[PDB]
């Protein structure tokens, strides 16, 4: 049986998800995590603002 | 010689192998449904934790 090898990249993320594949899906989601977190700047599209508070103390 | 038990003057013969997966659908749409679950929970779950923001704010 044949575990991964890095240095084709494309064949390697697939003899890694078909051979050795239980940490293949973890790293997955490992990268569906901060990446998607940077693909929402457009996402929200300025969907909200919470706005939330303590007590506001006013001015003069 | 007389009257033993002998054999059927038949078989009907009986099963001798293996048996099989149950239902139609064995492919990804057994784990692809699954994304359409969490697609629908958190399709709520947020949403109530959206109107909770209304909500803490209100007291
Ligand atoms: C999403 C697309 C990304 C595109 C980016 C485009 C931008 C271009 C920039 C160009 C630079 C490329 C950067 C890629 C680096 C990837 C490293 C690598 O592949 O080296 C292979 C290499 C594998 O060793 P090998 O002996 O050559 O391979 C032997 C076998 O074939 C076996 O080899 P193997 O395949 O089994 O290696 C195991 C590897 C799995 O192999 C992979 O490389 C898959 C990873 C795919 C990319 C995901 C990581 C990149 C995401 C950004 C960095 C996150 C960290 O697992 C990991 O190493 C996980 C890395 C840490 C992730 C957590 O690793 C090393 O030897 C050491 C290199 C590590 C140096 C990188 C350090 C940078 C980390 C930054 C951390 C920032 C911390 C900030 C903290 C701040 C505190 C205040
Ligand atoms: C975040 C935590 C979640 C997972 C991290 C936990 C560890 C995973 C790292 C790892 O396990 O790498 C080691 C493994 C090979 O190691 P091995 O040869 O088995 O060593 C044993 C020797 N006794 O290497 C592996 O094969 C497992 C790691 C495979 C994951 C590779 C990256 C998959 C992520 C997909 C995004 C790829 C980015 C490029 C996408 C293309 C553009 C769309």
């Amino acid at each position: 049986a044949n575990p991964g090898f890095w240095n084709g990249p494309f064949r390697y993320l697939r003899w890694s998800a078909h051979n050795r594949p239980h940490l293949f899906f973890a790293f997955a989601i490992g990268i569906a995590g901060p990446v998607a977190a940077l693909t929402l700047t457009p996402l929200r599209r300025k969907y909200l603002y919470p706005d939330h508070s303590p007590l506001p103390q006013s001015y003069p | 010689v007389g009257q033993d038990l002998p054999p059927v003057g038949g078989y009907e013969p009986v099963q001798w192998r293996r048996n099989l997966p149950a239902r139609g659908f064995r492919p990804l749409v057994y784990l692809a449904a699954l994304c359409g679950i969490c697609g629908y929970g958190f399709y709520r779950a947020l949403g109530g934790i959206q109107e909770r923001r209304e909500l803490k704010r209100e007291k």
